[PDB]
């Protein structure tokens, strides 16, 4: 569904990368190369947050907490259940 | 994750208390008392706590 004045603006072109491999709309949303990457990253982060919540023991929105590692780990990678999940979600 | 920590400069952590070396230059080991050693009271006229 389009607005009454919208059709004359929906032309092809103007992409940094991709061409017309991703040049279309899904409902009102515009999709491109960066739409695809946004969907991937956002969905992966949200699902990982909920996996961490299930392993913590609570699904209460006020009480879910995913924390960074201890200071003794420095700038290295921690075990996934002791702070690594936070690093992956940050990326 | 709670933010409870204490920051410090590394160069400051390597500078000790300057008065530590003064104490070590003015201390000495105790001397184990012998059998019937002379006390300080019998050699001078002093106060009872140190007599």
């Amino acid at each position: 569904a389009l607005l009454s004045f919208e059709r004359k603006y929906r032309v092809r072109g103007g992409t940094l990368i991709g061409g017309d491999l991703f040049d279309f709309w899904v409902g009102p949303f515009y999709v491109g190369f960066f739409g695809v990457t946004t969907a991937f990253f956002a969905l992966l982060g949200t699902i990982l947050i909920f996996w961490g919540a299930s392993q913590q023991g609570t699904f209460n929105p006020w009480l879910i907490n995913i924390a960074p590692p201890d200071l003794s780990y420095g700038l290295g990678m921690a075990p996934l259940m002791e702070g690594g999940l936070w690093q992956i979600i940050t990326i | 994750g709670t933010g409870m920590s204490v920051p410090e400069f590394v160069s400051d952590l390597d500078t000790p208390d300057p008065t530590i070396e003064v104490f070590l230059a003015s201390t000495s080991d105790p001397v184990i008392p012998e059998e019937g050693a002379q006390t300080a009271g019998e050699a001078y006229e002093n106060v009872d706590p140190v007599l």
